RNA sequence: GACUAAUCGAACCAUCUAGUAGCUGGUUACCGCCGAAGUUUCCCUCAGGAUAGCAGUGUCGACCUUCAGUUUUAUGAGGUAA
RNA sequence: AUGGCCAGAAAGUGGUGUUGACGCAAUGUGAUUUCUGCCCAGUGCUCUGAAUGUCAAAGUGAAGAAAUUCAACCAAGCGCGGGUAAACGGCGGGAGUAACUAUGACUCUCUGUAGCCAAAUGGAUUA
RNA sequence: GUCCUAAGGGGGGCUCAUGGAGAACAGAAAUCUCCAGUAGAACAAAAGGGUAAAAGUCCCCUUGAUUUUGAUUUUCAGUGUGAAUACAAACCAUGAAAGUGUGGCCUAUCGAUCCUUUAGUCCCUCGAAAUUUGAGGCUAGAGGUGCCAGAAAAGUUACCACAGGGAUGGCUUGUGGCGGCCAAGCGUUCAUAGCGACGUCGCUUUGAUCCUUCGAUGUCGGCUCUUCCUAUCAUACC
């Protein structure tokens, strides 16, 4: 058992249904199906969009060269950063097990 | 001996340190016994000093949801499926079927009893 | 596995409850004689579906150290080997290896009779189809020995050898070969290999009557060195998987002619010579 | 116990009890728990409403008003007799004493009442 | 969707218990939860087995489980 | 949870004590000059905050520069009618 | 009985006690009649049983120039290992077979128009 | 900082790195032709024997982004039409076919103005003086919740009390829903589409059966007495 497998056997925390974790949502705005995540995913809404509407401040705080199109992929990158880092945790206690 | 606090009863029990726990769990009360009779005290909503409902009771959310079908070629198939040598052993199985007082039935088995069962009777149709 | 087909690979390579039909490595040592590579050749032919073949020399003394057999099962998913050597103790030699976990499980040496050895093509015969998996017919009271033996193991792995492909169901026409091995408890016992064909003809009644010629090869073997499985490995080894499509039975609970689950009540025998009836003002004289 | 085995993937059984007025059903629950939880009483219709008791941690037992289906061949001295009604609030009972009488063997009444020598019911009352 | 259901003797009232107020379809070999533990009430007025569905290539409606 | 001087889920008397309340009620002559406002921007919310904006009194500075919820001209969007 | 149950700020203090198991104190049930579903051993009760496993203060030993640091030692309790008020709890049985013994796992199987037996009665349908 | 009908799967065609010989610019190095080329290229892994009419590279088709069923395996389920999971079958894609292949991979969370830790020589101070330990300040480094510490302050009040705040509508009535067809007409007549009253057609026992009554959160009454409406049971007329 992993971290979060032991973790979720200790609080009862149920395996998502199949149905519930689906690529796949409404948007209501554009009233079209899109994906949550993958390729032109709702992580990256707006990366192609031609008017994005900036903060003062953080254009302000933003460093030389970087664009605020980038972003988001930044943010993805450390979350997968994350959640590689915790997978090859595991991975080397199980081998070690 | 260790101590009657709750830390020291986690310590006891080796719990894993840091974990979340429910509010009002005890030495009586797992996490799900305490949501069995937190359901039971359920039901009513949050109201600002004024009488307005500011955070709705449980399942009385108000909200209007958006209903919509997505397009999906499994609505375009079949389900269930079923062959002419399994709907002959099922009417095999249906003609020496038995009765027997001391067998009880636990689950019905999902099949096409029209298919299956036999026919009226001659004078009766 | 980035590569989804390297992934297949890794996935097909993993343990399994229900085993893929194991694999077969054909390869010879640095100094391997003629005879030698003939009944490779025929047991090639005889499994060339699930087999694999080396056809370099390879400088292994598998009863001194078997690390290179270890890597090639393991670079090859191959769990039985058969491994052909020439000496001047032992003239001709065929190894046969079973492995498990891609470790050594055992090991037996075949001596190899230069004079009465056949091969396939000097028998002008029809021969069995490619893939096709014959019968067997393990004869004599060498292989009825209660204590594990040479004789027993030697027809343990024959019957891998000559497995195929396991099957629920088969073709009557798929009943046309057999190998029969024939070996007698005792200067050295000698275990022979033969294949014959089968034909039928009528007998007058229902069940046909069985003519065999033979097919090849004509193989007669000495068995020689051995090394037998740690009992720990060979307990790993013939432990059973339980395949999910069979039920566990449970007390009470069947499922009837029609799919339906059903439980089974016990009420027991009715005891009422315990009991006493009321005496009522209207009962009593 | 045997039926909670079958069903040991349920949290619970439930068996509820039913039939017609005063045959015993408040009774067996009473006497199945050793206590009396149910009100019982000779008069029908005792038990108004169901109830819930719980006999052990996964078997519980449901009390019913007793029932009377209805038919066109069941008499009112029938369902006297059955023990539907009750017998204060039923207009002329001695017509249903014959019925009595003839259910019953005359020396089971001779002993009873300790009294013989009657024609009918009516020199018998 | 649903409605308070209100319990108790008190002027004040539990309303955990929530009644299905549309239709709905509880399948076979159903034996409801104990009134105890019976949150979500589905009535027995409210419950159908059969449906009359149209084939839209064949226009025939027919009466279907 | 009854009784304990008409006082009881903790009697009565005096004091700390003018205890605390964000809640309720109230908050005293006249005239004159100005005179308002409801996500603008940020922060975990409800039992949340600042803050922009709008105002009045004084001044001071050359009350210097002029600017403007407007039109026109040049050029965008709307090439859309015609 | 240098004891139980209490009380007191304490006391060379008081009560039970001018008392001693046919007594005192604390409980549950509540006349009489009826009456103790079967089976244990998880929580709990207690054990004149092994351990130092957890292990405070004091005490012991070493280093330094000392403050100090590091080691053992460590009572009761806990823990471990036993018998139960078996109270709560949980609880279809009956035979086996085999794993050896700790967890068993597997196989088979369950369906008298007023009597008999009990020290007159067979009752709570209690005056 | 950019670009992409995503990867994948099936089928078909072709042979790569390099060397030599040649071709205006073109000259070591641009493109083209031939020959020789066991892979010495590319793609995956870490061969001691991976792949050559392919596992490489380009075309065609799918791209549907995680299908359905299961009395079966494992786990869970106070929301038990079971859910997740494994296996099997069906389906699907492709190909003429034999066949091949898919129907995911993972992970507790929180701080970074935080936590742990190292050094200061020529840093400063310990305020009666000095030295050696020690301590504080200041500065400069290192790592990132395996070895970076930690993250357990519940209920009940029908025994009660206090300070306050409260207590859809010119609606409705007598004729069902869904789906198809017809249709006077409205439109349209460089598109012949789209609406459509009136209807119609399908689903919802030879006078039977009586052995299928399907859930109180929403609460009404009774007495006495007066008047109004008509949507008329009776009396009057038709
Ligand atoms: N002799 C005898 N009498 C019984 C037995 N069981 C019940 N009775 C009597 O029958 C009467 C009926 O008892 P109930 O428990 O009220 O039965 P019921 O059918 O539930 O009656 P309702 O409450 O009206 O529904 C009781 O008064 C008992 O005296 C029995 O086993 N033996
Ligand atoms: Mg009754
Ligand atoms: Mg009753």
């Amino acid at each position: 058992e992993t971290k979060w497998q032991a973790f979720a056997r200790r609080r009862g925390i149920k395996p998502k249904t199949r149905e519930q974790r689906r690529n796949l949502q409404y948007n209501p705005t554009t009233g079209q199906w899109e994906r949550k995540w993958g390729y032109k995913g709702a992580n990256k809404r707006g990366e192609t969009d031609p008017i994005i509407e900036v903060s003062a401040a953080k254009e302000a705080m933003r460093p030389e060269g970087t664009s605020v199109r980038g972003d988001k992929r930044r943010e993805i990158r450390a979350r997968v950063k994350k959640n590689q880092k915790q997978m090859l945790r595991n991975q080397r206690i199980a081998a070690e097990k | 001996g260790t101590g009657k606090k709750e830390k020291n009863r986690l310590l006891r029990e080796g719990r894993t340190p840091g974990d979340p726990h429910v509010k009002g769990e005890n030495f009586y009360r797992s996490a799900k016994k305490i949501k069995t009779l937190n359901i039971l005290k359920e039901g009513k909503p949050i109201r600002d000093s004024k009488g307005k409902i500011v955070k709705a009771a449980s399942f009385q959310s108000k909200e209007v949801p958006k209903a919509v079908i997505e397009p999906n070629r499994k609505w375009f198939t079949n389900t269930r499926v079923i062959s002419q040598d399994t709907l002959q052993s099922f009417r095999e199985a249906m003609a020496e079927k038995q009765k027997d007082p001391y067998t009880v039935l636990l689950k019905s088995n999902k099949l096409p009893m029209s298919l299956i069962r036999d026919g009226p009777k001659l004078e009766d149709g | 596995p980035r590569n989804a087909r390297s992934k297949r690979a890794l996935e097909k390579r993993a343990p399994k409850i229900v085993e893929n039909p194991k694999t077969c490595l054909f390869l010879r040592g640095t100094t391997c004689s003629q005879i030698t590579q003939d009944a490779m050749n025929d047991l090639y032919a005889m499994r060339q579906v699930h087999a694999k073949r080396f056809h370099k020399k390879n400088a292994i003394h598998p009863f001194e150290d078997a690390t290179s057999l270890c890597f090639f099962s393991e670079k090859n998913d191959c769990s039985l080997m058969v491994f052909g050597s020439s000496n001047k103790k032992r003239p001709h030699t065929l190894t046969f290896v079973r492995m498990f976990d891609y470790k050594v499980l055992d090991m037996l040496e075949f001596y190899l009779d230069p004079d009465t050895y056949r091969s396939i093509s000097q028998f002008k015969t029809s021969k069995i189809p490619i893939g096709m998996r014959p019968m067997m017919v393990f004869a004599g009271t060498a292989f009825e020995s209660p204590v594990p033996n040479a004789f027993t193991m030697a027809k343990s792995m024959l019957i891998d050898f000559f497995r195929g492909e396991p099957s629920d169901k088969i073709d009557v026409e798929g009943l046309r070969f057999v190998v029969v091995v024939t070996a007698d408890e005792p200067q050295k016992p000698i275990l022979r290999l033969r294949v014959y064909g089968i034909r039928t003809k009528r007998s007058g009644t229902r069940l046909p009557r069985v003519e065999v010629e033979e097919h090849g090869p004509r193989m007669d073997f000495r068995l020689g060195r051995m090394r037998e499985p740690d009992p720990a490995m060979l307990k790993e080894a013939m432990k059973k998987a339980k395949t999910p499509q069979e039920e566990r039975t449970k007390k009470n609970i069947s499922m009837d002619l029609l799919g339906d689950k059903i439980g089974r009540i016990h009420m027991g025998k009715t005891d009422l010579s315990k009991l006493q009836t009321r005496k009522m003002k209207g009962l009593k004289r | 116990r045997q039926f909670s085995v079958l069903h040991k993937d349920r949290k619970q059984i439930s068996v509820g009890l039913i039939g017609y007025p005063n045959v015993g059903k408040s009774s067996i629950i009473n006497a199945l728990r050793g206590k009396a939880v149910a009100k019982v009483a000779p008069i029908p219709g005792e038990t108004k409403v169901w109830q819930y008791v719980t006999l052990m941690k996964r078997i519980y037992l449901i009390d019913c008003p007793g029932i009377v289906p209805p038919n066109q061949h069941d008499t009112p001295e029938d369902l006297l007799l059955r023990g539907v009604v009750r017998v204060e609030n039923v207009e002329h009972p001695e017509q249903y004493i014959p019925a009595v009488l003839r259910k019953v063997k005359q020396h089971h009444m001779e002993r009873t009442y300790e009294l013989r020598g009657w024609k009918d019911h009516i020199e018998f009352l | 969707m649903f409605k308070v259901v209100k319990t108790g003797k008190k002027t004040h009232k539990k309303g955990w218990k929530r009644i299905v107020t549309k239709p709905t379809f509880v399948g076979p070999d159903f034996t409801r939860r104990p009134v105890k533990y019976e949150r979500f009430i589905r009535p027995m007025g409210l419950r159908y087995k059969k449906a009359n569905v149209t084939h839209p290539t064949l226009n025939v409606t027919v009466q279907l489980p």
